[PDB]
DNA sequence: ATGCATGCATGCGCATGCATGC
DNA sequence: GCATGCATGCGCATGCATGCAT
C-alpha cells in the first residue's frame, strides 16, 4: 500500500527546500541547516509566506493535512541534511512554521479542526518540568525471540498488537529494550483565554499545550504568547471484537504576541536604535514622558515623576558581611475621594508588560506568595506562582490597601523586607526570589484627610510596613473655581473627542524599548556627590528643628 | 416526642415508596404507614416497604385561658386569612400573661404550622441548606421552618432575642414573601 | 419501523409533503410574519428564504402541525426518532425539486418546537420516557466541548491498508482479520484519523413560578450536540425543546454491574429566546428581522411628538401611583448611555450605565418598583440584605463534578453582566460585601486572585439599591447625611439618589385611597419595539453647546454643594450628567445631544435630591 | 495467579457560623 | 458596629492497608 499524497508532499517540500531562491539569490535554508551540525539543534524554522510564493497547492495540502504529512516532511528534511553533511544517523530533525496569516479564538477550536494547522493566542498559567518521552520503541518476543522494532506509541504506552511471526502469534509477552529505543523532549504547559475574547457572563477557558524539543525552552509562566500547531485528541460508547476522549493541543512554535547591553543593541534594528538615540539626547525626556504616560490627567506632576522614578528603579548591592541592600522603590498614595487616585494604577497596568493588580480582600493568602501541587506524570512537585512572583522584576499595584487583612499585610511586609518567599508544605521546602516594586493606594480613616493631624494618625497602617515605603503622596481636593474649570475642560474634551484629544510625543512601544534598554545600566556614585549628599542630608535633618511648625513625617 | 422514653432520643426508620403511593408523604407531616419489615443482606440491614400511607361564636380558641376576649378574634382572622392577602400579627406583653400558650394552640390548630422558640432553630434552621442525596449521590436543597410552613402559619416566641440575620429574613418574608439566598454553592429564590 | 409502533413511513412522508405546501393561517398577522406574504403558503416561503440565504435548518411549530391534523402531531410527539428523518428527507426532496443548482454544505434538517409545555418537571413519569418535552429555565453552568467518535480508522501493521468502520447501535466492532494479508488481530485503531462531533453539557434551574406548597427549585442537566453548542450563556432565560432520556448507572467503572435505578437525562434539539412579558435580549438586537417597515414608520412618527417621553414614563408601571421622577429615572437607566471605547487612551473601561439609589421609609413602594424591574428586564438579579455574602457574589471555587479542574463558578453579580442587579435592605450589607461593590460600580471588572486562579471577569452591571433611615423614620432634626449613614465614596458612585418623603397632603391621601380601592375592581409590544430600536440603532454625540452647559452645571453644582450638611459634589458627578444627557438623546431618537437634554438632566438631578426644598445652610428638609 | 479498586485515616484548602473585645 | 478567635461542616486529594475478579 502506497501513500500517494504523502509522497507528493515529500517531493514538493524537498524541491522547495532545494530550489527556493531568496531575494539576494542564495538559499537561506541551506545556510540555516548548516548550523544543524551541533548536537543541541534539531529544529529548522521555515516561514509560511515564502511557501505561499512557491506552491499554493503544496500550501493548501499542508494546511489541510498537516498531521498526515508532517512525519514525511521530517523524513525529507532528514534525507536532505544527511545528503548535505556527514551527521550520525541517530539524530532526528523537525520542521516549524511561523507566519500564519490567520488566527482562531480558543472557543472557535471545534472538532472540525482536528488534525489541521492552526495558530492561537493565550496566556501561560503553569509549566511542568522537562521529561523524556518515547517515540518508537523496540520490543523483543519472549517466545520466539523475534525482535520487533519501530512501533508507534502515539500518546499511550502501546505494546505490539501481535507478533509479526505468523506462527508465533504472541500478544501478551514482550520485553522493552530502553537502550535501543527512541526518545524526544517533552513538556506540558497550561494556557488561558484572554479577556478580550470573553463573551457575556463567561469565565475564561483553560487549555493544555505540549512542547517538544527546542520549543520546550520557551513559554515561561505569566507570558502572553501566540502558539502554532494542531489539535489532537487524547484518550482519557465502547469497542468490541467482531471510548473516552479529551482535547490536547500540540504546538510547533511559540512567539510573543507583541514583541547585556551589547546583546540588546545587536537585537534592535537600525530605526529602533535611531529612535532610542533620539530619545536619549533630549532633556525634555523628563517632561515629555510625563505627558506621554498620563495625557488625560491634569496636574499632579509630582505623582507622575514619582511613578517614573519607581518604574526606572535603582541598583541593588550586596555587602561583604552577607547582607543585602534594597534597590527597588515603593510608592504610596493617599487622597480625598475621586482625586484621580485609581487612574495611575490602571495606567501602570496598561503600560507595564509584567504587572499584577489587587484590591482589598479579593486576594487571599494563597493568592499571593505561591502554592505547591503534585506532578501528574512523575514523583516531582510543581509550584503555582502568586501575584508577587508573576510581577517579579516589575510593578505590583494594590488598591484599597487598608482593607487587607493583618496576615496578608504581614506577608506583604515579609516579601518587601526579605525579598524572598519560603514555602515548607506537602513535603516540599523551597525559597523563591520576588524582586518587585509596590505601588499602593489608600484612603483616610474618616474618608477625608485631616489637615491638623499627622500622617500616622490618619492611616490605619502598622509602623513596620509604613517605614518600608520610600515615597508618600498626599492629594487634597481644593475648593478652587479655576481648578474645577480646568478639570471640567479636560473631562468634556476627552468625552467629546474619543481619540482625537491625544498628542503623545512617543508611542508606548518606544517607551517600553527605552525602559528595557535603560534598566540594564548600573551607574556609580561620584566623589563630589558624596559631599553633596552629606550636606543635603544635613540640611534635611536641620529642617526638623523646633523653630518651625510641626511636620507630618519625620526624617 | 410523646413515645420517647426517659432521657432518650427519637429513633429513625427508612421507608421505600413505589407505585401509586408515590407523592403522598411530605416532610413535616404526621403519617401512619402499614408495611412489611424486611432485611437486606451474618448481619443484615432492615427497611420497610410501604403498602398504605395515611395522614393524621366560633371564637373559642383556648378556652383554658380566662379573659382576652378581643385577643382571640384577631387570631381567628389570621387563621382565615385575606384575599397579597397575608396577615402578620405581633403580641407584646409583660411576662406571665401566657402568650406562649396561645402560640402553641395556634400551631396545633393550623394544618401546616411551625413553632420556633429562639436560637435553637436559628440560621440553618430557617432558610435552606444543601445536603447529599441518598439515591442520586448528589447535592439537593432542603428547606427550613419557613419553607415547610409555606401556605401555612408560623409562630415565633421571644422575637426580640433573635439574631439580626434571622430578623432580616423574617422582614423579607413579611414584605416580599420570597427568600433570596446567594452564598458559596447556593443561589436560589424560595417561595414562602 | 421497529416493532411496537404504528408509524408508517410512506404515509407520514406524503402527509408532510402535502402539509408543507397546503398550510395557510389567516389569523397570522404581520406583527410576527416578517417578510412573508400571508396570502401565500407560509412554509413554502420559509423554504424559499432558506434557499436564498442557505441556512440548512428549518423551524416548524408544533401547534401548526396540530392545527393541520392531530394524528401526525400525536405520532411526532410519541415517536420523534422515526418521524424526524422522514420529515428531513421530505423537506430535502421538495427543496431539491423546486430549486435546482442550489449550493449547500449538507442536507436540510428540521427542528420542531412549541410542543405542549409541561407545568413541572417533577410531575413527569416513566411513561414519558423518549418523548418531546418543552422546558423554561435559566442557564447556570456550561461545560467545555467534548469530542464523540462517529467513524473509526483502522490500519494494518504488516501491509498498512486503510479501512473505515461506521458506528452502529453505539458500539464499534473492530475487524479481527485483515483484508489484504488476512492476518488475525493485525488491525490497530488510529484516533486522529477518525471523525468526531461536538457535545456540550449545560445546567438549567427551573422556575415555573406556580410551585406547590413546600416544593424547592429543581436543577436539570441538558446535552447539546453539533451547532447548538455555545448558543446560550449563563444567566440567560431560555425555552428548551428536546427529548427525555434514561441512562443506567454503573456500580463502578471497572465492573459491568449496574444499578436498577436509572438516571434521568435530557437531549436538546431547539432553543427559544422570545418571551411575551420580558424585553428583547441582546441576541435579537444583532438582527435585522426584528422590525417591519410599518412598525418602524409608526415608531418614528410617535417619536416626533413632544410628550412621548412623559408618555413612556406613564406606560412604565401603571400599578404604582404617580412617582413620575422615579419612573423617568428608571426609563433613562433602561435606555442607557453611549458605550465609548477608550482603549487607545489607556484610561481603561468607562462606565456607560446608570446606578440609582432610593432612600425612604419602609412604608414605601420601592420594593414594588424593584420587583417590577426584576420581572421586566431580562438578565436581572435580586438580592436582599444579609442573605448574600461577599463570596456569594463574584465567583467561588468549586471542583468539576468529575475531575480536579478547579472550576471557578460565577455569582450573582457576574450573572448580571449586561443586565440589572437590584439590592434591597442595602443598610444591612457588611463592609466586606461593599468592598466588592466599590470595584464593581466603577471599574466594571472583577479581579480574582486565589490559589491557582488569577483572572479578570466582566461585570457590566447597573445597580438599583434600596435603603432606609437609621430609626426607620426620617428625623427632621437630623441632616440628610446623618439620616443616611453611608460613606461618601459609596454615595458618590450613584448617579441618582431619590429621597422619598411623606408630605401628608389630603388630596394625595384621597387619590392613594381611591387608587388602592379601585385596584380591587400604551401597548407593551410597542414599548418593547421602541426600546429595542432606540437601543440598537443610535449612538448619540454631544456638541459644544452641551459642553459649555455641562461645565456651567458642574461649577454650579460644586458651588451649591460646597455648603456643609448636604451631599457634596465631586468631578465624578459631572460624568453622571453626561450619561443622563445621552439617555435623553436616545429618548428623542436624536444622534446629537442638545442643550435640552442637559437642562432635563440638570432638572432631574436637582429634583432627585430635593435640594430646592432643603435648607442650604442647615441640611434640614421642610416642604 | 496477579494486579487493582476500595475502605479507612489524614493533610489541604476553603467557607460558614458563634462568641468578644476594642 | 465590626474584625477576629474558635469550632464545625464541605469538598478534596493523598497515603497505608487488604482482599479478591479477571
Ligand atoms: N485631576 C484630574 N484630572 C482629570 N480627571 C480627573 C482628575 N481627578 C479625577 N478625575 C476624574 O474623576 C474620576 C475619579 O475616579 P477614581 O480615579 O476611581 O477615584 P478614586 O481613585 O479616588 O476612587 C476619574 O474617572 C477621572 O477621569
Ligand atoms: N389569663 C390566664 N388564664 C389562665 N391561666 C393563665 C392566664 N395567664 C397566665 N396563666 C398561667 O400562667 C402561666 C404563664 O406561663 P407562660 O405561658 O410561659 O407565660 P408567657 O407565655 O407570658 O411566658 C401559664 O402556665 C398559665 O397557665
Ligand atoms: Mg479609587
Ligand atoms: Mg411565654
Ligand atoms: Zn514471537
Ligand atoms: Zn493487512
Amino acid at each position: 500500500v502506497r501513500d500517494e499524497v504523502a509522497e507528493k508532499c515529500q517531493k514538493l517540500f524537498l524541491d522547495f527546500l532545494e530550489e527556493f531562491q531568496s531575494s539576494d539569490g542564495e538559499i537561506k535554508y541551506l545556510q540555516l541547516a548548516e548550523e544543524l551540525i551541533r548536537p543541541e539543534r534539531n529544529t529548522l524554522v521555515v516561514s509560511f509566506v515564502d511557501l505561499e510564493q512557491f506552491n499554493q497547492q503544496l500550501s493548501t495540502t499542508i494546511q489541510e493535512e498537516f498531521y498526515r504529512v508532517y512525519p514525511y516532511l521530517c523524513r525529507a528534511l532528514k534525507t536532505f541534511v544527511k545528503d548535505r553533511k556527514e551527521i550520525p544517523l541517530a539524530k532526528d530533525f523537525y520542521v516549524a512554521f511561523q507566519d500564519l496569516p490567520t488566527r482562531h479564538k480558543i472557543r472557535e477550536l471545534t472538532s472540525s479542526r482536528i488534525g489541521l494547522l492552526t495558530r492561537i493566542s493565550g496566556q501561560v498559567v503553569r509549566t511542568h518540568p522537562v521529561h523524556p518521552e518515547l517515540v518508537s520503541g523496540t520490543f523483543l518476543c519472549l517466545d520466539c525471540q523475534t525482535v520487533i522494532r519501530d512501533v508507534e506509541q502515539q500518546f499511550k504506552y502501546t505494546q505490539p498488537n501481535i507478533c509479526r511471526n505468523p506462527v508465533c502469534a504472541n500478544r501478551r509477552r514482550f520485553l522493552l529494550d530502553t537502550n535501543k529505543s527512541r526518545f524526544v523532549d517533552f513538556q506540558k504547559v497550561r494556557i488561558q483565554e484572554t479577556q478580550a475574547e470573553l463573551p457575556r457572563g463567561s469565565i475564561p477557558r483553560s487549555l493544555e499545550v505540549i512542547l517538544r524539543a527546542e520549543a520546550v525552552e520557551s513559554a515561561q509562566a505569566g507570558d502572553k504568547c501566540d502558539f502554532t500547531g494542531t489539535l489532537i485528541v487524547v484518550p482519557d460508547a465502547r469497542a468490541e471484537t467482531n471510548l473516552s476522549y479529551r482535547l490536547v493541543f500540540l504546538a510547533c512554535c511559540v512567539a510573543p504576541t507583541n514583541p547585556t547591553a551589547e546583546s540588546i543593541k545587536n537585537q534592535m534594528t537600525v530605526k529602533e536604535w535611531e529612535k532610542v538615540f533620539e530619545m536619549s539626547q533630549d532633556k525634555n525626556l523628563y517632561h515629555n514622558l510625563c505627558t506621554s504616560l498620563f495625557p488625560t490627567i491634569h496636574g499632579n506632576d509630582e505623582v507622575k515623576r514619582g511613578v517614573l522614578l519607581m518604574l526606572f528603579g535603582g541598583v541593588p548591592k550586596t555587602t561583604g558581611e552577607g547582607t543585602s541592600l534594597r534597590g527597588d522603590i515603593n510608592v504610596c498614595i493617599v487622597g480625598d475621594p475621586s482625586t484621580a487616585k485609581s487612574q495611575f494604577l490602571k495606567h501602570v497596568e496598561e503600560f507595564s508588560p509584567r504587572a499584577v493588580y489587587t484590591s482589598g480582600k479579593a486576594s487571599s493568602a494563597a493568592g499571593l506568595t505561591a502554592a505547591v501541587v503534585r506532578d501528574e506524570e512523575s514523583h516531582e512537585f510543581v509550584i503555582e506562582a502568586g501575584a508577587l512572583m508573576l510581577a517579579d522584576n516589575g510593578v505590583c499595584c494594590i488598591d484599597e490597601f487598608d482593607k487587607m487583612d493583618v496576615r496578608d499585610q504581614v506577608a506583604i511586609h515579609e516579601a518587601m523586607e526579605q525579598q524572598t518567599i519560603s514555602i515548607t508544605k506537602a513535603g516540599v521546602k523551597a525559597t523563591l526570589n520576588a524582586r518587585t516594586s509596590i505601588l499602593a493606594a489608600a484612603n483616610p480613616i474618616s474618608g477625608h484627610y485631616d489637615r491638623s493631624k499627622s500622617l500616622k494618625q490618619n492611616i490605619n497602617l502598622s509602623a513596620p510596613i509604613m517605614s518600608r515605603f520610600d515615597l508618600f503622596f498626599i492629594l487634597v481636593d481644593e475648593c478652587n473655581e479655576v481648578t474645577d474649570y480646568a478639570i471640567a475642560r479636560r473631562i468634556v474634551d476627552l468625552h467629546s473627542r474619543i481619540e482625537e484629544s491625544i498628542d503623545r510625543v512617543y508611542s508606548l512601544d518606544d517607551i517600553r524599548r527605552y525602559l528595557l534598554f535603560a534598566r540594564q545600566f548600573k551607574p556609580k556614585i561620584s566623589k563630589e556627590s558624596e559631599d553633596f549628599i552629606v550636606e543635603q542630608y544635613k540640611h534635611l535633618r536641620q529642617r526638623d528643628g523646633s523653630g518651625v511648625t510641626k511636620s507630618s513625617w519625620r526624617i | 416526642s410523646d413515645q420517647v422514653p426517659v432521657g432518650n432520643i427519637p429513633r429513625s426508620i427508612t421507608v421505600l415508596v413505589e407505585g401509586e403511593n408515590t407523592r403522598i408523604a411530605q416532610p413535616g407531616d404526621h403519617v401512619s404507614v402499614t408495611g412489611i419489615f424486611l432485611p437486606i443482606l451474618l448481619l443484615s440491614e432492615t427497611y420497610l416497604e410501604a403498602h398504605r400511607i395515611v395522614k393524621m361564636l366560633a371564637a373559642s380558641i383556648a378556652p383554658e385561658i380566662y379573659g382576652h376576649e378581643d385577643v382571640k378574634k384577631a387570631l381567628l382572622l389570621l387563621l382565615v386569612g385575606g384575599v397579597r392577602g397575608n396577615i402578620n400579627i405581633c403580641l407584646m406583653g409583660d411576662p406571665g400573661v401566657a402568650k406562649s400558650q396561645l402560640l402553641s394552640y395556634i400551631d396545633r390548630l393550623a394544618p401546616r404550622s411551625q413553632y420556633t422558640t429562639g436560637r435553637g432553630s436559628s440560621g440553618v434552621g430557617l432558610t435552606a441548606a444543601v445536603l447529599r442525596d441518598s439515591v442520586s449521590g448528589e447535592l439537593t436543597l432542603e428547606g427550613g421552618a419557613l419553607v415547610l410552613a409555606d401556605q401555612g402559619v408560623c409562630c415565633i416566641d421571644e422575637f426580640d432575642k433573635m439574631a439580626e440575620a434571622d430578623r432580616t429574613a423574617i422582614h423579607e418574608v413579611m414584605e416580599q414573601q420570597t427568600i433570596s439566598i446567594a452564598k458559596a454553592g447556593i443561589l436560589t429564590t424560595l417561595n414562602a | 419501523v421497529i416493532w411496537g409502533t404504528d408509524v408508517n413511513v410512506a404515509a407520514c412522508k406524503e402527509n408532510f409533503q402535502r402539509f408543507l405546501q397546503r398550510f395557510i393561517d389567516p389569523l397570522a398577522k404581520e406583527e410576527e410574519n416578517v417578510g412573508i406574504d400571508i396570502t401565500e403558503p407560509l412554509y413554502m416561503q420559509r423554504l424559499g428564504e432558506i434557499n436564498v440565504i442557505g441556512e440548512p435548518f428549518l423551524n416548524v411549530n408544533c401547534e401548526h402541525i396540530k392545527s393541520f391534523d392531530k394524528n401526525l402531531y400525536r405520532q411526532l410527539i410519541s415517536y420523534p426518532q422515526e418521524v424526524i428523518p422522514t420529515f428531513d428527507m421530505a423537506v430535502n426532496e421538495i427543496f431539491f425539486d423546486r430549486y435546482p443548482d442550489s449550493i449547500l454544505e449538507h442536507q436540510i434538517q428540521v427542528r420542531p418546537f412549541n410542543a405542549l409545555k409541561t407545568k413541572n418537571m417533577r410531575n413527569l413519569n416513566p411513561e414519558d420516557i423518549d418523548q418531546l418535552i418543552t422546558i423554561s429555565g435559566m442557564v447556570i453552568r456550561t461545560s467545555q466541548l467534548i469530542p464523540e467518535m462517529q467513524e473509526a480508522f483502522f490500519q494494518c501493521q504488516v501491509c498498512a491498508h486503510t479501512t473505515r468502520v461506521e458506528m452502529d447501535r453505539g458500539r464499534i466492532a473492530e475487524p479481527s482479520v485483515c483484508g489484504r494479508c488476512h492476518t488475525t488481530h493485525s488491525m490497530a485503531l488510529i484516533h486522529n484519523r477518525s471523525l468526531f462531533s461536538d457535545k456540550q453539557m449545560i445546567k438549567l434551574q427551573e422556575s415555573p413560578e406556580d410551585m406547590p406548597a413546600g416544593q424547592t427549585p429543581h436543577t436539570v442537566i441538558l446535552f447539546a450536540h453539533n451547532d447548538l453548542v455555545d448558543k446560550v450563556q449563563p444567566g440567560d432565560r431560555v425555552n428548551v425543546t428536546g427529548i427525555y432520556r434514561a441512562v443506567p448507572i454503573r456500580v463502578n467503572p471497572r465492573v459491568s454491574n449496574v444499578k436498577s435505578v436509572y438516571k434521568t437525562h435530557i437531549d436538546v434539539i431547539h432553543y427559544r429566546k422570545t418571551d411575551a412579558k420580558r424585553l428583547h435580549g441582546l441576541d435579537e438586537e444583532a438582527e435585522q428581522k426584528l422590525f417591519s417597515e410599518k412598525r418602524v414608520e409608526l415608531l418614528k412618527e410617535l417619536s416626533r411628538k413632544p410628550d412621548i417621553y412623559e408618555r413612556l414614563a406613564s406606560a412604565l408601571a401603571p400599578s404604582i401611583y404617580e412617582h413620575e421622577d422615579i419612573k423617568k429615572g428608571i426609563l433613562l437607566q433602561l435606555f442607557g448611555g453611549t458605550r465609548k471605547d477608550f482603549s487607545h487612551t489607556g484610561r481603561g473601561k468607562f462606565r456607560a450605565e446608570i446606578n440609582i439609589l432610593l432612600c425612604g421609609d419602609p412604608g414605601t413602594s420601592k420594593s414594588q418598583l424593584l420587583q417590577y424591574v426584576y420581572n421586566l428586564v431580562p438578565r436581572g438579579q435580586y438580592t436582599s440584605g444579609k442573605g448574600s455574602s461577599a463570596v456569594g457574589l463574584t465567583a467561588y471555587v468549586m471542583k468539576d463534578p468529575e475531575t480536579r479542574q478547579l472550576v471557578l463558578q460565577t455569582g450573582a453579580l457576574v450573572l448580571s453582566d449586561n443586565g440589572i442587579c437590584c439590592i434591597d435592605e442595602f443598610d444591612k450589607m457588611n463592609e466586606s460585601t461593599r468592598s466588592v461593590l466599590h470595584e464593581v460600580m466603577e471599574q466594571q471588572t472583577l479581579s480574582i486572585a486565589k490559589a491557582g486562579i488569577i483572572c479578570q471577569l466582566n461585570a457590566r452591571t447597573s445597580v438599583l439599591a434600596a435603603a432606609n433611615p437609621i430609626e426607620s423614620q426620617w428625623n427632621p432634626k437630623k441632616t440628610t447625611i446623618e439620616n443616611i449613614q453611608l460613606p461618601h465614596t459609596l454615595l458618590s458612585r450613584f448617579d441618582l439618589i431619590f429621597l422619598m418623603l411623606d408630605p401628608q397632603d389630603e388630596a394625595y391621601d384621597r387619590r392613594l385611597a381611591h387608587h388602592l380601592v379601585a385596584l380591587y375592581y400604551l401597548d407593551m409590544a410597542v414599548l418593547k419595539d421602541y426600546i429595542a430600536y432606540a437601543h440598537s440603532t443610535i449612538m448619540p454625540r454631544l456638541s459644544e453647546e452641551a459642553s459649555q452647559a455641562l461645565i456651567e452645571a458642574y461649577v454650579d453644582m460644586r458651588k451649591i454643594g460646597s455648603s456643609r450638611g448636604m451631599v457634596s459634589a465631586y468631578p465624578r458627578q459631572l460624568e453622571s450628567l453626561i450619561r443622563l444627557a445621552e439617555a435623553h438623546a436616545k429618548v428623542r431618537l436624536s444622534n446629537k445631544v442638545e442643550a435640552i437634554d442637559v437642562e432635563e438632566a440638570k432638572r432631574l438631578h436637582r429634583e432627585a435630591l430635593k435640594q430646592s426644598a432643603t435648607d442650604p445652610r442647615t441640611g434640614i428638609v421642610d416642604i
